[PDB]
DNA sequence: TTCAACTGCTTTCGCATCCCAACTACTTTTCCTCACACTTGTACTCCA
DNA sequence: TGGAGTACAAGTGTGAGGAAAAGTAGTTGGGACGAAAGCAGTTGAA
């Protein structure tokens, strides 16, 4: 019993320093925070598979389509047998179809057989009760929900010698109402969207409600999201929806409104841990461990912890952990909307003392996002812990343990055509370019065959020459056409800067080049304080900005240079553009606009001001 | 200055959706960009950056030089697409760039 | 021939209901960016 | 070996959406140095 309490609440929030200290003067730590202190808590997962098979909204009413827990059936009554461990899912084609032991990891026994039993309704929730270790024994009956009955099965003598469970079933009730309803559990009770009321179950399914119900009907909540539990063994029920928790207690009448959740929350997920006293909520903004009073079980309102994500489709699963000195609660929500868990530590002593650890979060598989997430129970510091998840938009179930120590076929589907006609007649153009290429590799070749030759030499003092004359032929009509009042190609020989063999000496013939025009009408753009633009560096030349791909592409290509020559042979010709005039032609382009606007377009053209 | 005259001032969000795109064929609509200037996608530089992205060996530079040659207009000097007769964005998407993304 | 209220006077200079404001809300001012329904041929065969 | 029906895309009007920093909407805070004397005409009733 620590002090820091509201009685009706009780916090120990994200990061916030917990409100309480005794003051317990025994040199042992003199201090009882509800924060705890321990090491760290790392988790790994052990990623392992167990079994297989407008979007702006998402449904409430669908609530899981898997289940997994030990289950001792009828026979093992009478007989030695203490608790099986069964997995019924929901298969098929619109999830209609619901359908085991456990080596070291569980994974699916020897004969593996589906027992499917069929249905012919859209299947939207599968669940158990759970147990009880007050009543002894283990419940060996589970019930769905569907959107056109409700139906109740009955597992009788699980067998060891086939592998096989025989399944058994009750009377699958249609609607005299025509509400869906929402929730089951046990501990026919189900609630409805805005009413409920007890199920009587039967012991002969060789061929209802009881005589009392109850109603939480609320005209100004607007979800389709309701929750029912029973609490604490005195058949008190309690009741959900996203704004208020009401407790209903049906032994006499007796209903109180405990949770109002209008103003800044709403109720998420609602777990019952098989503590029967502890029991776990998750509200948006904040996490309660809302436990049951010994004095009257009603609710004992616990450590809870402000937790950080705010969504809008967030569950939560819970395990415990029983060690032999106390108690620990892992609490693990999850969202449908991102592939992300987030978790909490509690502990629980003798004396009501709940405390509290730390958080941490994990990630998934990158396809999709968790929908369902279970625990199996393993049969009841280096904490240990498993589990399996599933994931949405995909009809897989994996298995997880923690340890304390991207294809899409949308663009599969957007080529690949069926036609053989066709197929080749694309496929020639893949061996097109084994002839266009070869060519390419071979007559560049015939370049690497000579070296900085006087044949050559002559080959491109004829280069300037062609390009000489022809930027003075290219010069000749700007002069004349310049009183235009209202740049060029560079590709006009198609005669060379095909078969030219070195790179250092065409960089000197441009600056050879370009040392001849001293006139006017001709400047240029240097490329040696541009080229660096592919590299992302300080290239100051284009010398070493062959000696930098001359490192770069050793290994992926065969022989892995003429290729690596022509490109960078390519690229001073593909930026072709060496034409401009000198600095007169834009500068009396610009007079002349401002001419053409309004005297109101003189103010507004102003550059270089400050 | 007025709020919504500086709101659309002060840049808060990206272009996004091809909304760059767009404010350069309706600028090329107001202002034509031919016969003065030279509408030519240095696409050889485009590609050489798309082999530089993903480091895949350098004939598929080579090979998609000689794909857009197969189909193009005026093989080379690739078409900055202007448009000033329909509000419309062109469903063919004839972004002379965006046109490089799919070859 | 007396009782009981109306009566002006103590010094000598100089000191000494109306308005305002707070914070948080909600709203308007507009300008910018595209889609959604309509229609003729053309294409792929349709029945003559 | 010409016609009857018909989905794929080139191509054309209607308003509906998006955003922000300015202003304005209701509560609460707050503004206002003096308890002097014998004496006299009028005036009490005898």
């Amino acid at each position: 019993l620590g002090v820091g309490v509201q009685g009706a609440s009780l916090y120990c929030p994200q990061e916030n320093y917990t409100t309480k200290k005794q003051e317990k003067p025994q040199w042992l730590r003199p201090v009882d925070d509800t924060l705890a202190e321990d090491a760290l808590d790392l988790h790994i997962v052990v990623k392992s598979l167990l079994c297989d098979t407008d979007a702006f909204f998402w449904d409430p009413t669908v609530a899981n389509r898997l289940d997994s827990q030990y289950i001792q059936t009828a026979s093992d009554l009478r007989n030695y047998r203490d608790g099986t461990e069964i997995i019924a899912y929901a298969s098929g084609k619109t999830g209609s179809v619901l359908n085991l032991t456990r080596q070291n990891t569980l994974h699916l026994n020897r004969h593996n057989n589906v027992t499917s039993i069929e249905l012919h309704s859209p299947i939207k929730s599968i669940k158990i009760p759970g147990a009880s270790e007050s009543i002894g024994r283990r419940s060996n009956l589970v019930g769905i929900i569907t959107e056109n009955s409700f139906q109740i099965f009955r597992i009788e003598s699980v067998h060891s010698r086939s592998c096989d469970v025989m399944v058994s079933s009750s009377e699958p009730l249609y609607f005299v109402e025509i509400d869906d309803l929402q929730v089951v559990d046990f501990a026919a009770i189900i609630d409805i969207k805005g009413n409920w009321s007890i199920g009587r179950i039967p012991k002969n399914f060789n061929n209802l409600i009881d005589n009392l119900h109850g109603t939480i009907f609320d005209p100004e909540e607007l979800s389709s999201w309701k929750r029912i539990e029973w609490f604490s063994h005195f058949q008190k029920i309690l009741v959900f929806d996203r704004s208020k928790m009401i407790e209903i207690d049906f032994m006499n009448n007796w209903q109180t409104e405990v949770v109002q959740a209008k103003a800044w929350s709403n109720i998420r997920d609602y777990k019952r841990i098989d503590d029967k006293n502890g029991i776990l909520l998750t509200s948006r903004e904040i996490i309660i461990v809302g436990a049951s009073e010994s004095n009257d079980p009603v609710r004992r309102i616990s450590w809870k912890h402000d937790l950080d994500p705010d969504d809008t489709t967030l569950r939560i699963t819970v395990q415990k952990v029983k060690k032999p000195d106390h108690i620990l609660l892992v609490a693990f929500v999850y969202s449908m909307r991102h592939k992300r868990i987030y978790m909490h530590v509690f502990s629980h002593r003798k004396a009501n003392l709940f405390q509290s650890l730390g958080c941490s979060t994990v990630l998934e598989i990158p396809g999709g996002t968790p929908t369902g997430i279970e625990t199996i129970l393993t049969l009841d510091f280096e904490l240990v812990v498993d589990f399996l998840v599933k994931l949405r938009n995909s009809s897989e179930v994996y298995y997880y343990a923690l340890s304390n120590t991207v294809d899409h076929p949308e663009w599969a589907s957007l080529f690949n055509n069926a036609d053989e006609r066709e197929k080749e007649s694309i496929g020639a153009l893949v061996s097109q370019i084994k002839l266009k290429e070869r060519e390419r590799i071979s007559r560049v070749q015939n370049l690497i065959e000579h070296e900085n030759s006087h044949d050559e030499d002559k080959y491109l003092q004829d280069l300037g020459y062609r390009l000489s004359i022809a930027t003075n032929e290219l010069l000749e009509s700007w002069q004349k056409t310049k009183d235009e009042s209202i740049h060029s190609k560079l590709k006009n020989l198609l005669e060379n800067s095909d078969s030219f063999a070195s790179i250092p000496e065409f960089s000197s013939l441009l600056d050879q080049f370009f040392q001849y025009y001293q006139d006017q009408d001709v400047t240029f753009i240097g490329f040696e304080k541009l080229l660096h633009l592919f590299l992302h560096e300080d290239v100051p030349g284009l010398d070493i900005f062959y000696n930098k791909l001359l490192q770069c592409w050793v290994l992926v290509s065969p022989q892995a240079e003429l290729l690596t020559k022509e490109i960078v042979k390519d690229i001073i010709w593909s930026l072709a553009r060496l034409e401009k005039p000198s600095l007169f032609e834009p500068i009396q382009n610009e007079i002349s606009r401002s001419l053409s606007g309004p005297y109101q377009d003189i103010i507004s053209s102003w550059d270089m001001d400050d | 200055l007025p709020n919504y005259y500086v709101s659309i001032l002060e840049g808060s969000i990206s272009p996004f959706n091809g909304q760059l795109y767009n404010k350069i064929a309706l600028t090329c609509g107001m202002i034509h960009f031919k016969e003065f200037f030279n509408s030519e996608i240095s696409c050889q530089g485009l590609l050489l950056k798309l082999v530089m992205q993903c480091a895949l060996p350098p004939e598929f530079y080579f090979y998609t030089k000689q794909v857009i040659e197969f189909e193009e207009t005026d093989i080379r000097n690739l078409t900055l697409w202007e448009r000033t007769d329909e509000r419309h964005t062109g469903r063919v998407s004839n972004h002379a760039e965006l046109r490089v993304l799919s070859y």
